[PDB]
Formats: C-alpha cells, sequence, structure tokens
RNA sequence: AACCUACUAAAUAGUGGUGCUAGCAUUUGCUGGUUAUCCACUUCUUAGAGGGACUAUCGGUUUCAAGCCGAUGGAAGUUUGAGGCAAUAACAGGUCUGUGAUGCCCUUAGACGUUCUGGGCCGCACGCGCGCUACACUGACGGAGCCAGCGAGUCUAACCUUGGCCGAGAGGUCUUGGUAAUCUUGUGAAACUCCGUCGUGCUGGGGAUAGAGCAUUGUAAUUAUUGCUCUUCAACGAGGAAUUCCU
C-alpha cells in the first residue's frame, strides 16, 4: 500500500498552493527547497513529501 | 610499488576480499590455485568471469583472493563476484574507461550478479514457531 | 574489584533500581520523585529529587544523616565514601510519579474520587502541561469492581515520542 | 548451638533466591543480576534493559 | 617449477603420502590398531584395517602445514564426526586424542612436526621438506 | 540370498560374451542381466576396464556410465 | 582455439570449450528448439549458462518462473521429498550422470532429449471441480503454458522418484529412464500416462 | 522472558535488550596535565578507568 | 578389487557354535547372526584370525574357520582388551567371559534369576514385566507384552 | 538487517611494503613462519557523523483521480524485508503458587508457621496432545575435504578453558590465556562435498528393550542424572477417517 497519508498530500498541498516559483519536475531540488524552506522532522517524510509535491506539479 | 586495486564478494555473509596487482598472471585463492575450489560442481561457477571476458585479460595482472565466513555456496558466489568486480576494478584505474564498460557489459548480459552484490538475508525466527514464519503446531482439541 | 563491564553495568542498573525502591518507600511523606547518583573519585554521590527538601534535611541536619548511614550501611561505603544531596524538583506537575503519590494522598487523606482525580488533572495541566491522564482501577464502597478514566488535552499513545513525552 | 536447623544449600533451586522478593521460581540469573522475571519486567527500565526490537 | 602443497589437491596429495609412508615402513603404529575405533561418535573402526594410520599421518601432516599452530584437542575436533545418539538428535563430538597424540607423536619421532612454541605442534623443515617434495611428485604423476 | 554373490566361471565368459550391444553399463545394468551382487558388480566394471570393451565417459561412486569399444 | 597460459595453470579442453562456445556442463546449446509451439518463450535454451545452479530470484514476481533455464528448473524440482530439501549439488550432480545417460541411448543433444520430454508430457487440458450444484461435475479446461510445463517436471520428477525407490537403479538412470521413455510418449513412462489419462478424462466430461 | 506472570495464554515471548559501548583512547602525557583533564570531565553514567604501564 | 574363479571349494552355508550361517555374504557380518556375536567383536576377531575380509563367508578355508572359533570363545589368551567383552567381572568368580551363542541366553536367564532370587528392585521389575531402567511407564509401550 | 574505494580512525580490527626466516623452483617467482624490527594505508572489520528511496524515469491501466500494472534504473521498489510501540471499550479469560501488592474468610503451638529424616509428583490395563527417531541406495557405513553466525564466560573465586602427556572411549592429570573484539575461538558445528564398502534381502536400514563393565556431577544416583564399551537386534516395508504450518 503505497498510500500517502493525508499530512503528506496536505503538506504538499500548501507547498505548491505558495511557492510555484521555486519547485520544478526534479525531486532533489524540491528535496532541497523541503529543508530550507520547511520544518519536517524526519528525512523519511521530507522525501514524503517532495515526491509528491513532485508529482502533482508534474501533472498540473 | 605496482599498480594495484582491491575488491571484494559478499553473499549472505561469506566476504571475499580480492586483491589484484600488476603481475604475471596468477589467479589463486586463499593460496591455492583457482583450479580446486571444489565444491566442484561449483567450478565452472567461478570459472565464469574468466572465460566472460576472455582468459588473457590476466595476463598482466596477478590475483589474489581470501574468502572467510559464510558457508560452501556462500563463498564460492563470493569470490566469483569479487574477482570480477576487481578486473572492472583495475580496467576502472589502469587502462581505459571504454574498455571497463566493454566488461560491466560482457558481464552483466550474462551475469549472476557477478558486479552486483546480492541483498537478500535471513529474517529472523518469531516466537510461535521454529522458523520466521514457520508457526508451530496447533491441535483445538 | 574485578568484575567483567556487562556485570558491572547490569550490576549498576540493579544498584539504582534497589534505591529508587527504598527511597519511594521511605520518602512519601515528601513527594519524593526520584535520584541520580554520580560516580567520582573520592567520593560516590546521590541526589534525592524530592519535593520538600526541609523535611529531608532534618533538624540541625539529621534525616539525611539517618538516609546516608542506612544507605551506607547497607551497601558496605566507608564513611565518607558515599555522599547524599537533596533538591527541590522543578514545579512537581510534571512529575508522573509526583501526582501519583498525591492522589494516593489525596483518597488516603478520604476525599471525593472525581474531586481527587480531577483537581490533579487541572493542576497538572495548570502547570504547562500538552495533556494529562489519570485512571483508578480497584473498587470504592461497591463490591463490584470498576474503574475510571480522567484525560484532558493532548496526549499520544504509541510510537517513539512515547520514548519522547509522555511520563508514566 | 542448635545443630539441629538446617542443611545443604550451595547449588540447585533452593540455594538462591530474588534480591527483590526471595521467590526461587522463574528466577533469570544471567549477568548476576538474579531477579525473577516476574520481578525483572518490572524493574527492567529503570535498570537498564528496554524496549527496542 | 616450484610447487607447495597447495598446489596440488587434498585427496591424491594424502592418498600419496599414504602410499608414501606405506612405502617407508618407518612409522610407530601404536599396536591398539585395527581393534579401536576412532572417534565415539563412531559406529565402526576404519575399514583399511592395515593402514588408515598413514592416512590420518598425511591428514595430520598436510593440515598443520598449511597453519601456526595446532594442538591435540583441535584436532580431535577437526576429525570428529556427527554422533547419531540413536533416538535423540544428531550431536557433534570429539575424537579421540588418543590417535590424534600418537600420530603427532609418531611423526615428531619421524620429524614432519615439532612442538611448536605457544602451544601446539608446528610444521618442521623436514616437514615442509618432504611435503613439498612428494607434492612435486603427485604432480610429476599428471605430465 | 537370492543368487549372485560369487562368479560360477560360466558366469565370468558370459560376462565376456555379453557385453557388446550395452550402450550402457553399470552398477545396476549388471544386475539386470540376473546376475552379479552390486559388490562383485563393481570388480566387474573395475577389471573390464584391463583392457577394452568399455570406455570411461563417467566418473564415481554410486554412478558408472562405459560403452562398448570404438 | 588461440591457447594461452599465464601462471596458475588452466586445463586443455577447458580453455578449449570456455572461451569458444559457451556450451554446457560439456553439452551445445546451439541447434535445439522447441519442438511444440506455444511453450517457446517458457523453455530456456539461451542464454545458456555452465552448470544448473543459479542463485536467481524466479520468485518475487509473478512470470519470472518463467526466465529460469529450463535444465535448472528440473534439477531444482527434483530435490525436495523433505529429506532432500536443499541439498542442491546433489539433484546437480545426478542431472549430470543423467545427462550423460540419455546422451549415452540413442545420441541426441540430452538437453534437446529433455526438451523433448518436457513439451511431450505437459497436457493439452484438464478437469476442474465445478460446482454444478453440489454434485461436482468435471470442466474441461485449457491449460496454460506454465502450468503445462511445472505439472511435466513435476509428474516426471515424482514418478522417476517412484521408480528410484527401493530398487537398484539411481536416481540418475530411473530420471534418464523417463526422459527418455518420455522423450516420444512411449507410455511405458509415468508422465506419459498421467497426461494421457488427463487428457482422457477431460475429453470424458466435455 | 515469557510476558505473562502465570502460564496461561498464547505464548508471548518479549526480547528486552541494554546496549554497552566502550571505547578506549590513549595518550601520551606527563602527570600534570593527566591528573588536571581526568579529575574533571566528569559524567555520571560514562564510566572512566585509566591505566598505565607498558606492560 | 579383482575378479576371482575357483571351483567347488566353497560350499555355502556352514554350522558353528549350534547356529547356521548363510554362506555366499560378506563374512565379516556372517558371523554376526549368531548370539553375543556382533559387528565389532566380529570384526576384533576376523582382524586377530589373520583372515581376509574381502573373502565371503563362503570360502576360507576349514582351518580359518576353527581359527575364529578357538579366538571367540578364549579371548584375552589372543590378546583381546578385556573392556571389549561383554560379561567382564562375571559376578561371582571375577572371570572375564564373553558368552556366546546359545549362552548368553541362559546368561541373560542366570542374571534375571539371580536378581529375582535377591528380591531387589530390579527382580520385582523383571517379574512384574516391565521396564527398569527406570523409564516412564505412563504413556509409552501398550502392545508391550 | 541491507548500500557508502566519500568523512574522522583503530597492536583488542585488518591491508600492502619491509627487513629476520622455512620450503619448492631456480630466471625474476610461488607458499608460509615473525603481538613491536620498522614504514604506509583503512578496500575487508569495527561504531561515530552524515548521505541514500520519494515506489523515481519512461510507459500502460483506471472516472487519465487516488492508485495499480510493465519495463529501465538501482544496494534496495510485497508497508524496502524483520520486528518495538500502539487508541476506545469489552471477558466476571488467567494470576492471591512472583511479590513485605492486597480486602475479607480460615488456621496460629498435637500449626495450615517453620525446619530436620525418608518417600512422592516419574507411580501404569488405557484415552487425548507437542514432539524426537525411523522404515533406507537423493542411503547407512568408513576414510578424506572442511565452511557459519547469534551468545557466555572466575572476587573477595573455581566460570569459559587452549596446551603437554596418560587412557579405546568416556575421562584423568600437569600447566596456561581471559572480568574479554585481546583468551576459550576462526567456536575447524552439522547436514553438505569427495574416494570407497555394502546391494535390496525387516539387509550392514532402524535402535526400542535388555545384561555386564568403566567413568563423570553431587552429601546422596536404588525407582537405574548423564557420559562411554561390548553384547541383546523389537515395532516400523510411507501410514484409515481426519488434520497442523507455510509464499
Ligand atoms: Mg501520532
Ligand atoms: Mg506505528
Ligand atoms: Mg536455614
Ligand atoms: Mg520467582
Ligand atoms: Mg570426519
Ligand atoms: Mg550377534
Ligand atoms: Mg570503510
Ligand atoms: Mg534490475
Ligand atoms: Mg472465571
Ligand atoms: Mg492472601
Ligand atoms: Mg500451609
Ligand atoms: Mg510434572
Ligand atoms: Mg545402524
Ligand atoms: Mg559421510
Ligand atoms: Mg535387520
Amino acid at each position: 500500500g503505497r498510500v500517502r497519508t493525508k499530512t503528506v498530500k496536505r503538506a504538499s498541498k500548501a507547498l505548491i498552493e505558495r511557492y510555484y516559483p521555486k519547485l520544478t519536475l526534479d525531486f532533489q531540488t524540491n528535496k532541497r527547497l523541503c529543508d530550507e524552506i520547511a520544518t519536517i522532522q524526519s528525512k523519511r517524510l521530507r522525501n514524503k513529501i517532495a515526491g509528491y509535491t513532485t508529482h502533482l506539479m508534474k501533472r498540473i | 610499488a605496482v599498480p594495484s586495486v582491491q575488491t571484494f564478494g559478499k553473499k549472505k555473509s561469506a566476504t571475499a576480499v580480492a586483491h589484484v596487482k600488476a603481475g604475471k598472471g596468477l589467479i589463486k585463492v586463499n593460496g591455492s590455485p583457482i583450479t580446486l575450489v571444489e565444491p566442484e560442481i561449483l567450478r565452472f561457477k567461478v570459472y565464469e568471469p574468466l572465460l566472460l571476458v576472455g582468459l588473457d585479460k590476466f595476463s598482466n595482472i596477478d590475483i589474489r583472493v581470501r574468502v572467510t565466513g559464510g558457508g560452501h555456496v556462500s563463498q564460492v558466489y563470493a569470490i566469483r563476484q569479487a574477482i570480477a568486480k576487481g578486473l572492472v576494478a583495475y580496467h576502472q584505474k589502469y587502462v581505459d574507461e571504454q574498455s571497463k564498460n566493454e566488461l560491466k557489459k560482457a558481464f552483466t548480459s550474462y551475469d549472476r550478479t557477478l558486479l552486483i552484490a546480492d541483498s537478500r538475508r535471513p529474517e529472523p525466527k518469531k516466537f510461535g514457531g521454529k522458523g520466521a514464519r514457520s508457526r508451530f503446531q496447533k491441535s483445538y482439541r | 574489584a574485578l568484575i567483567s563491564k556487562k556485570r558491572k553495568l547490569v550490576a549498576d542498573g540493579v544498584f539504582y533500581a534497589e534505591l529508587n525502591e527504598f527511597f519511594t518507600r521511605e520518602l512519601a511523606e515528601e513527594g519524593y520523585s526520584g535520584v541520580e547518583v554520580r560516580v567520582t573519585p573520592t567520593k560516590t554521590e546521590v541526589i534525592i529529587r524530592a519535593t520538600r527538601t526541609q523535611d529531608v534535611l532534618g533538624e540541625n541536619g539529621r534525616r539525611i544523616n539517618e538516609l546516608t548511614l542506612l544507605v551506607q550501611k547497607r551497601f558496605k561505603y566507608a564513611p565518607g565514601t558515599i555522599v547524599l544531596y537533596a533538591e527541590r524538583v522543578q514545579d512537581r506537575g510534571l512529575s508522573a510519579v509526583a501526582q501519583a503519590e498525591s492522589m494516593k494522598f489525596k483518597l488516603l487523606n478520604g476525599l471525593a474520587i472525581r474531586r481527587a482525580a480531577y483537581g490533579v488533572v487541572r493542576y497538572v495541566m495548570e502547570s504547562g502541561a500538552k495533556g494529562c491522564e489519570v485512571v483508578v482501577s480497584g473498587k470504592l464502597r461497591a463490591a463490584r469492581a470498576k474503574a475510571m478514566k480522567f484525560a484532558d488535552g493532548f496526549l499520544i499513545h504509541s510510537g517513539q515520542p512515547v520514548n519522547d513525552f509522555i511520563d508514566t | 548451638e542448635n545443630v539441629w536447623f538446617s542443611h545443604p544449600r550451595r547449588y540447585g533451586k533452593g540455594s538462591r533466591q530474588c534480591r527483590v522478593c526471595s521467590s526461587h521460581t522463574g528466577l533469570i540469573r544471567k549477568y548476576g543480576l538474579n531477579i525473577c522475571r516476574q520481578c525483572f519486567r518490572e524493574k527492567a527500565n529503570d535498570i537498564g534493559f528496554n524496549k527496542f526490537r | 617449477p616450484g610447487v607447495s602443497v597447495r598446489d596440488v589437491a587434498a585427496q591424491d596429495f594424502i592418498n600419496a603420502y599414504a602410499s608414501f609412508l606405506q612405502r617407508q615402513g618407518k612409522l610407530e603404529v601404536p599396536g591398539y590398531v585395527d581393534i579401536v575405533k576412532t572417534s565415539s561418535g563412531n559406529e565402526m573402526p576404519p575399514q583399511d584395517a592395515e593402514g588408515w594410520f598413514y592416512k590420518r599421518a598425511a591428514s595430520v601432516a598436510r593440515h598443520i602445514y598449511m597453519r601456526k599452530q595446532v594442538g591435540v584437542g583441535k584436532l580431535n575436533k577437526l576429525y570428529g564426526g556427527a554422533k547419531s545418539r540413536g533416538v535423540r538428535p544428531y550431536k557433534h563430538i570429539d575424537a579421540s586424542g588418543s590417535i590424534n597424540r600418537k600420530v603427532l607423536q609418531a611423526l615428531e619421532k619421524i620429524g614432519i612436526v615439532e612442538i611448536s612454541p605457544k602451544g601446539g605442534r608446528r610444521i618442521s623443515e623436514n616437514g615442509q621438506r618432504d611435503l613439498d617434495r612428494i607434492a612435486a611428485q603427485t604432480l610429476e604423476e599428471d605430465e | 540370498a537370492q543368487h549372485a554373490v560369487i562368479l560360477d566361471q560360466e558366469k565370468y565368459d558370459r560376462i565376456l560374451k555379453e557385453v557388446p550391444t550395452y550402450r550402457y553399463v553399470s552398477v545396476s545394468v549388471l544386475v539386470d542381466r540376473l546376475k552379479i551382487g552390486g559388490s562383485l558388480a563393481r570388480i566387474a566394471l573395475r577389471h573390464l576396464e584391463k583392457e577394452g570393451i568399455i570406455k570411461p565417459i563417467s566418473k564415481h561412486s554410486k554412478q558408472a556410465i562405459y560403452t562398448r569399444a570404438t | 582455439f588461440t591457447p594461452v597460459v599465464l601462471a596458475t595453470p588452466i586445463p586443455e579442453e577447458v580453455q578449449q570449450a570456455q572461451t569458444e562456445i559457451k556450451l554446457f556442463n560439456k553439452w551445445s546449446f546451439e541447434e535445439v528448439e522447441v519442438k511444440d509451439a506455444s511453450l517457446v518463450d517458457y523453455v530456456q535454451v539461451r542464454q545458456p549458462i555452465f552448470v544448473a545452479h543459479t542463485a536467481g530470484r524466479y520468485a518475487n514476481k509473478r512470470f519470472r518462473k518463467a526466465q529460469c533455464p529450463i535444465i535448472e528448473r528440473l534439477t531444482n524440482s527434483l530435490m525436495m521429498n523433505g529429506r532432500n530439501n536443499g541439498k542442491k549439488l546433489k539433484a546437480v550432480r545426478i542431472i549430470k550422470h543423467t545427462l550423460d545417460i540419455i546422451n549415452v541411448l540413442t545420441d541426441q543433444n540430452p538437453i534437446q532429449v529433455v526438451v523433448d520430454a518436457i513439451t511431450n508430457t505437459g497436457p493439452r487440458e484438464d478437469t476442474t471441480r465445478v460446482g454444478g450444484g453440489g454434485a461436482a461435475r468435471r470442466q474441461a479446461v485449457d491449460v496454460s503454458p506454465l502450468r503445462r510445463v511445472n505439472q511435466a517436471i513435476a509428474l516426471l520428477t515424482i514418478g522417476a522418484r517412484e521408480a528410484a525407490f527401493r530398487n537398484i537403479k539411481t536416481i540418475a538412470e530411473t530420471l534418464a529412464e523417463e526422459l527418455i521413455n518420455a522423450a516420444k510418449g512411449s507410455s511405458t513412462s509415468y508422465a506419459i500416462k498421467k497426461k494421457d489419462e488427463l487428457e482422457r478424462v477431460a475429453k470424458s466430461n466435455r | 522472558t515469557r510476558k505473562t506472570p502465570n502460564g496461561e495464554g498464547s505464548k508471548t515471548w518479549e526480547t528486552y535488550e541494554m546496549r554497552i559501548h566502550k571505547r578506549y583512547i590513549d595518550l601520551e602525557a606527563p602527570v600534570q596535565i593527566v591528573k588536571r583533564i581526568t579529575q574533571i570531565t566528569i559524567e555520571p553514567g560514562v564510566d572512566v578507568e585509566v591505566v598505565v604501564a607498558s606492560n | 578389487s579383482l575378479v576371482v574363479q575357483e571351483q567347488g571349494s566353497f560350499q555355502h552355508i556352514l554350522r558353528l557354535l549350534n547356529t547356521n550361517v548363510d554362506g555366499n555374504i560378506k563374512i565379516v557380518y556372517a558371523l554376526t547372526t549368531i548370539k553375543g556375536v556382533g559387528r565389532r567383536y566380529s570384526n576384533l576377531v576376523c582382524k586377530k584370525a589373520d583372515v581376509d575380509l574381502h573373502k565371503r563367508a563362503g570360502e576360507l578355508t576349514q582351518e580359518e574357520l576353527e581359527r575364529i572359533v578357538q579366538i571367540m570363545q578364549n579371548p584375552t589368551h589372543y590378546k583381546i582388551p578385556a573392556w571389549f567383552l561383554n560379561r567382564q567381572n562375571d559376578i561371582t568368580d571375577g572371570k572375564d567371559y564373553h558368552t556366546l551363542a546359545n549362552n548368553v541366553e541362559s546368561k541373560l536367564r542366570d542374571d534375571l534369576e539371580r536378581l529375582k532370587k535377591i528380591r531387589a528392585h530390579r527382580g520385582i521389575r523383571h517379574f512384574w514385566g516391565l521396564r527398569v531402567r527406570g523409564q516412564h511407564t505412563k504413556t509409552t509401550g501398550r502392545r508391550r507384552a
């Protein structure tokens, strides 16, 4: 079951919601975004949010 | 000194460390030739890398390997992988890149996990059985 | 001396275990809440984290004298290779151990079950808490067993943050 | 004086006990801790053993 | 060329050292040969009867040559086989310290092994000598 | 106890005359010709190798394989 | 073939085979094609191997059972009967003896004969137990390639075990005897009998 | 350990583990600095031990 | 080894020590079908007799046979370890015997007889017909006797 | 648990050079010995800090949504594989035979306290359950090869035990290293591999039962603690109805 919890999709929502300048179709750049732009307590979670901010960006 | 590299090969837990120097062309394991190694039925297993790349590829280099841990099959897969990751490590550092990619290409196209170390591992037996998944026995009543 | 480090470290946990036990049994009427042992050269040190060090101290420095002597005699320290130091704790509203023995000291002092539980939760909460919980299991007066729960605010129940935030 | 009130207690289960509760049965002996499994779990945190895996 | 015993496959080598120790005649075969049973984990004495003490010697030789220093108890363990306790599971158990120690002796007497320092038996100069010789003899059988 | 733990001279020369047309000869092949026991069938497999008839294209224990002369 | 040596020696026919043709233990993978339509893709042959012992993950996905060297599928399905769980070296060797025995009788690439026995023993269709109202009648159903391969191998190794059990021959003789007699359906072997009867009962209830 | 006090129930086992970490550093120093750097850097729960001698 | 020929020198079956022995079997293992004679004892004697093992029971010259009979029923004379014998220390005269053939039957009794006549608990139990070695009898042994 | 030829290092981990040295070839070489005779290094090992995966890349399927499927890639793509944790309520589930946790009841000196002696929980017509060994030739048997990881080990003591002799074995005895990555110990385990012997015969498969003897633990071994040696050589020739576990 590779479904992303509500907090994942929610944090990705609010990112693309107010930082569409910055963010592209890259994971790592989005990742390094999250590091300097977000307060995620763990690497795993932050990469979750990044790969989903990645998928939502690449389809919008 | 001479141009020389070192590599390894892991399987389950058996690690085979392998040294590849600028050498007359010997291929000894632990301290005995590769024409031993037995298992025997698994002889061609570690023969493989030499026949997959051409016997002449070793005439300019010496090949030493030692195995520890693991079992029999475990150590057999450990040396062959160590040998093959070694041949490509020397072509990495000393001859030329295109020759190095000719080797990876000529290995992986057949392979058997010759450059890539397998990741399989034992799963912890949990309580309630004599295995990891093998639960014990019940008879209801 | 001369003990395997394993058997050393284990024994040190047993040391503390027996220690806190004895304090828990001997300084309850003071909201005692835990101990820490500082190994040094020349001396072996013991701090008595309680809320009420003016009773543990005793008249011109007794009782602490008695507790030392006690603890000394038992583990066989040479008079002066052990040191005991009482200490107030920071607002006893965030120690599980302090409030439990308060509740104990509420109902043992004849008070309503809900007044005790609820008042306790209102203090601990007031003491800058994220959340507080109290379970009363047993039987009051009524023959049949019963139990109650008394939560307030926010707590988590699972995972590592347990090892991070909740005191039980 | 009274040469009639004890007898060998130098091995087996009856020689030792529990440093907490005197209980001979269920004794965990490892690492020279010598405390019974029913006691050991109530204290293991206070001692130093904790639950990771 | 230059030859070691590691450059010779175990089974041909030891069969050669055996037939050589038999051609040699000089041995020291304690006497309780054939009447004894190698290990308690064993069911029948070796079927070689007249011999097999040669085989175990060359086994002892080859293995000590190959390494640092080893003692009696180390060989008893090496020469150990599973012990079918009948209706109970198998479990490994050690071999006879008499047999192994009298091989290390009946070879220390013939000068292939020497009571090493630290401990245990250590390969002798005449040992390395003779072994590498017949090892080369073994490879000469194949030429 | 069901015969075939001996030699009976007439059997020897049977073993001489009967091993053409034998693409396969091993322990169970000698047995199945209603004769030699498993101890003395291996004596056959080793002595037919003294000269001609059989050609070792196999190896070892439990498993043998020979072919007729060429 | 251009001889080469360096230091530690490498034998004659050893260098001679390996660098040249990448043939089997010492058998030819050139030629040999699956004598039946279908079954291909599900029977290997190319790319070839030396000995049928592979550390390959044929389990972590649905159809990866397919890209396994067929001869090694035979070896794997030999090592069972409980006692011989694992013990891959044991079966592998008997496989070698097997192939030499097939090669001894009636010529042929003995690996090709193994294909001749696998193709010829996979039943074309079978009976499945449909309800149809308590009383479970039998529906003839056309069985897939993969099952056709698997069932043949299981059938071939099982009835060969029945053969080698309690009689003088060895696993290799009987197994070779099964592959040979089932190279072309002789109905003097276990697998051809069971195939033909499964096709008899599948035609029965139609 | 079995999780239950008694014996009733499906047999639940419970591994506890405690983790020891040991580490030694070697220093070449006289007597003043050793005593100075060893009397302080005190840490209750990290067991300090100072051995000497080349034997 | 080598193929042999022979004529009619070996006759199958042969009877020694009141027991009958199948010829045409490996002699090491023909001796075993006699009471008190096991693989270890048979083999040690065959070794002490200077008789070839590769031969079968069926061959073996009459002198080799009488050499077998003689060695077995006199052990420590022809040098055999004394611990190698079943009945060491007898029980009255203390001589190391190795009771053979129809004799071990007479001795199992002689022993059992001794224990009952003594009345200790191993006898009592041999008379009740139970197991002596202390094994449990709640569950095991049902057909039994 | 998997990945780091990137990072700090380590005579309690290891590598290459080097001398001192053994052996075989001699034409350079090959294969070992050498807790300090040095010099270098950290790929192997060790745990510190980080990195790495977010089911990515592309393509299918699906309301072009969540997702799923396929390939390439990858240390790894079934929640990465394995576990630790775990809400709310429920049972009159178990535990007063873990507790100096406890209410009430019972007994409290001819004790239901406690200790000392000996027996007993093992008692055996049978029933039910977890199992262990087997019916053999993918085998027993005998030589030979010889390969792991999780642990634990002696202070105010006798633990883990190398080694040297003695003994067939079990063992004994003389010494030693180790409060430990250092010593036991590379835990040289076992199936397994190899060369044989036996050859389908309740056979050399099997080892129940049974006798006689030696040993070890212990104050004590009888109703036999265990260990070993010889001999005795049962049932069992694959198991009815049923039924456990597993990707
Ligand atoms: Mg949460
Ligand atoms: Mg969770
Ligand atoms: Mg007393
Ligand atoms: Mg207890
Ligand atoms: Mg052995
Ligand atoms: Mg007998
Ligand atoms: Mg590293
Ligand atoms: Mg891939
Ligand atoms: Mg109830
Ligand atoms: Mg009570
Ligand atoms: Mg009472
Ligand atoms: Mg009981
Ligand atoms: Mg047997
Ligand atoms: Mg064997
Ligand atoms: Mg029998």
